Parts: C-alpha cells; structure tokens; sequence
C-alpha cells in the first residue's frame, strides 16, 4: 500500500530479478 | 590456461547468482580491469555455451557508453570475463540515493543510454533487459558517464525482422509485445528506455504492483500517468518523450535514433 504522495510512490522502486 | 599468468585479483566488487566480480590488474600492462569469475564446475556445458554467447556479443560492442569486454578465458573449473572497471556503482543505487534526478542530469543520462541502445541496434543486438541495475556509473559525481552492462539475455536480429525470441527480461521493464507473446525486436529496448527515463525523473516506475498479474495488466494497457505534486513542475517536453517511448503499439513507438533527435535531448 502506497499513499497519494511523492515520498510514498518512491518506495515502489526496488531492484528486480529477471524472468 | 593463462589468466593467473597475466592478471592478479584484489577486492570483491559484487556477487551475482553463479558469479563473483573482483577488481583485477594485467601485471605486464599495470592496467586496472573488473573480472567477473564464474563456476564452470557448477554449470552444464549447455550453460558454458550460454556464457560464451554473452562474451561473443559483448565483443561486437566498442562504445563509450557500453562496458567493453577486453578478454574472455576458460581455465579448469573457472571462466574469467575481463570488463572495463567502473567504480561508481549501479545507476539504481545512485537514483535511490538522490531520490530523483534534475531534468538536466536525467537528459545527460538518458542521452548516453539511448546512444548505447542505438549502437546495440545498428550492430543487430537487442538487450531485452534494460534497467538501472544494468547501468554502471563511471563515478558517483552528478553528471557522470554511464556505461551499459549484462548482455546475458541479449539476442541477434537480422535487420528489422521481428520474431518470437522467447519470454525474457525483468517484469517492471517488459514490453507489451512480449507479455502479449507477440513477435518483437529493437522497440522492446525503447519501451525499457521509457521506464528508465520516468524512474530517472521522479524516483519510482510508471508501472508497479506487488501482485505480478496486475503489474502485467498495467503494462499491456499503457496504464501510466504523471501524478501531483511532483510531475506538475516537470517540463511537457520530458513528458512527450516518455509518451513516445511508452507508446503501446511498437511500430508507432520512437526508435533510439528518433529519440536522440527529440528536443528534450538536443536543445540550445
Ligand atoms: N565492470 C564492472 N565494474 C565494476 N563493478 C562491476 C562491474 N560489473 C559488475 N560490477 C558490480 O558487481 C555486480 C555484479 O553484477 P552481476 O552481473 O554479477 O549480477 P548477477 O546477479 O550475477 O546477474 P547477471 O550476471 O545476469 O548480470 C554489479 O551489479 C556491480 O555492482
Ligand atoms: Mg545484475
């Protein structure tokens, strides 16, 4: 769950394995 | 063979799945290089071949914004890929660290990436796995040179001929055409460049969900926007490029060459 804020959405950015 | 003859290993720089990257020096030349050491012994010959394919492709690619491969060596139980040393860590890490980039820095960065992508494409190579994790920074300074890495999933196209080259990449950065299990080619990399630019500007990706099935429904439907407050300040030009990169049909999508001519990259 993210809020409607820039600071919140910036938590959506994590590293991702392939496939 | 002759690796422990010519080079000498120092500190670890990172672990991968099957691998370990370590700063090494060519003892005759006195030249620093990054050495990715892999375990032959933990690997079937089918996967020995998968690796010697990665090296073959990496050595077609001499470019200022592509980690050049200087040598590739098979010893008993180990394989050594000698890359350009890049000390400034992943683009991903530096984006997290700086929260987001200024348009001016983001432009200077995406420009270099597009250059790299273009050279790949004109050499008949599609990366299929562009993301900030696979871009190394020359240094941790503000306008630094960015070279492109891991062609572990890179493929060879004959000209503009599209084809089903299999379902591969990273879920965040996959093209509609790949999820839809349609044939594809160079445009898949320009879609990724769309994602990467967006991240570059505001510090999060245009498509996300913890449940992967939704994340995919998002991508297929071209379901991105420019939220407030943070996107309100960002020039409409920057938006336009992202819109032409995240064009959902791949034939109407902007090419690496078209992208490099866009006002937001070539201004003044
Ligand atoms: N040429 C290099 N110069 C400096 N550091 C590097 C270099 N190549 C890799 N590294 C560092 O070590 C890490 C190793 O990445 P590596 O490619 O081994 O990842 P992986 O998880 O094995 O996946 P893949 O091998 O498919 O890319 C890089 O992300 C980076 O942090
Ligand atoms: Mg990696």
């Amino acid at each position: 769950r993210t809020l409607d804020s820039h600071a919140s959405r910036m938590t959506q950015l994590k590293k991702q394995a392939a496939l | 063979t002759r690796f422990t003859e010519e080079y000498q290993l120092f500190e670890e720089l990172g672990k991968g799945a099957f691998s370990v990257v370590r700063r090494c020096v060519k003892v005759l030349a006195g030249q620093e290089y990054a050495a990715k050491i892999i375990n032959t012994k933990k690997l079937s010959a089918r996967d020995h071949q998968k690796l010697e394919r990665e090296a073959r492709i990496c050595r077609l690619l001499k470019h200022p914004n592509i980690v050049r491969l200087h040598d590739s060596i098979s010893e008993e139980g180990h394989h050594y890929l000698i890359f350009d040393l890049v000390t400034g860590g992943e683009l991903f890490e530096d984006i997290v660290a700086r929260e987001y980039y200024s348009e001016a820095d983001a432009s200077h960065c995406i420009q270099q990436i597009l250059e790299a992508v273009l050279h790949c494409h004109q050499m008949g190579v599609v990366h299929r796995n562009l993301k900030p994790e696979n871009l190394l920074l020359a240094s941790k300074l503000k306008g630094a040179a960015v070279k492109l890495a891991d062609f572990g999933l890179a493929i060879e196209v004959e000209g503009e001929q599209q084809a089903w080259f299999g379902f591969a990449g990273t879920p965040g950065y996959l093209s509609p055409e790949v999820l839809r299990k349609d044939p594809y080619g160079k445009p898949v990399d320009l879609w990724a460049c769309g994602v990467i630019l967006y991240i570059l500007l505001v510090g999060y990706p245009p498509f996300w969900d913890e449940d992967q099935h939704r994340l995919y429904k998002q991508i297929k439907a071209g379901a991105y926007d420019f939220p407030s407050p943070e996107w309100d300040t960002v020039t409409p030009e920057a938006k336009d490029l992202i819109n032409k990169m995240l064009t959902i049909n791949p034939s109407k999508r902007i090419t690496a060459a078209e992208a490099l001519k866009h006002p937001w990259i070539s201004h003044r």
